[PDB]
């Protein structure tokens, strides 16, 4: 995450962080419920075998408040295209059980047509990682939060030098230094809406971070919202 | 500015337009109240919450 804040205690409980055969966390995930993780198709790519972390803020100490889980069934996009990182959703269903706690609950999945008519047509959503900092920077060890405002879907489709399908949508800043970055995909994008927080979207990728008149790109959640459905039952 | 576009029909979380009426609807995790408008969780750490 550039810019941004740091999560508070018990601010970002949904935030799940895959880690990699080193222990080192490399995209994020969002809690659904004691079984399942949202993360992003293409970071089953970014490691040969990983685990899900839960209940983390700083992966420099041991809060007491962290849970690492094998992750039993990994459930993918039959659609998900990686050269135009199209369909970019996946499901895990661990091992065993979340036991939600402090730091450690569930983020809820809205209905389609009252999410993208009322919760996407609100000026801002939350992204969260322990991405990086930079374009360049290194990781950040502890998680963060940033508030992205919903960008127009005209004007981002006109600032990408990418396709930007009908399974994503845009955030983020024209040109103030604030956006996700590398290591925070696969993590939650919510909104939220009388103090409850919906997931709205998979930090996806961008073209570099913060970078001047590109945003950050985002998995359309509401448009996997039956997919993700299915998934949570098999 | 009608039904669940004046002020999300006044629902707590799901706004749904049934036969030219609001009807309210809630989370998994949480039950619809008395008054068919707010939503009440069901247990602890009900999804969407931050922790406390
Ligand atoms: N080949 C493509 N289709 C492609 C299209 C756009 C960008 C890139 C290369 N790329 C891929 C992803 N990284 S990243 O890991 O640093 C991310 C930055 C960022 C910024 C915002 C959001 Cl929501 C998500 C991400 S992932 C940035 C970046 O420049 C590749
Ligand atoms: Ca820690």
């Amino acid at each position: 995450i550039v810019g941004g804040q740091e999560c508070k205690d018990g601010e970002c409980p949904w935030q799940a962080l895959l880690i990699n055969e080193e222990n080192e966390g490399f995209c994020g995930g969002t809690i659904l419920s004691e079984f399942y993780i949202l993360t992003a198709a293409h970071c089953l790519y970014q490691a040969k075998r990983f685990k899900v972390r839960v209940g983390d803020r700083n992966t420099e100490q041991e809060e007491g408040g962290e849970a690492v889980h094998e992750v039993e069934v990994v459930i993918k996009h039959n659609r998900f295209t990686k050269e135009t990182y199209d369909f970019d959703i996946a499901v895990l269903r661990l091992k065993t059980p979340i036991t939600f706690r402090m730091n450690v609950a569930p983020a809820c999945l809205p209905e389609r047509d009252w999410a993208e008519s009322t919760l996407m047509t609100q000026k801002t959503g939350i992204v969260s990682g322990f991405g990086r900092t930079h374009e360049k920077g290194r990781q950040s060890t502890r998680l963060k939060m940033l508030e992205v405002p919903y960008v127009d879907r005209n004007s981002c489709k006109l600032s990408s030098s990418f396709i930007i399908t009908q399974n994503m949508f845009c955030a983020g800043y024209d040109t103030k230094q604030e956006d996700a970055c590398q290591g925070d995909s696969g993590g939650p994008h919510v909104t939220r809406f009388k103090d409850t927080y919906f997931v709205t979207g998979i930090v996806s990728w961008g073209e570099g971070c913060a970078r001047k008149g590109k945003y950050g790109i985002y998995t359309k959640v509401t448009a996997f919202l039956k997919w993700i459905d299915r998934s949570m039952k098999t | 500015r009608k039904l669940c576009s004046l002020d999300n029909g006044d629902c707590d979380q799901f706004c749904h337009e049934e036969q030219n009426s609001v009807v309210c609807s809630c989370a998994r995790g949480y039950t619809l109240a008395d008054n068919g408008k707010a939503c009440i969780p069901t247990g602890p750490y009900p999804c969407g919450k931050q922790t406390l």
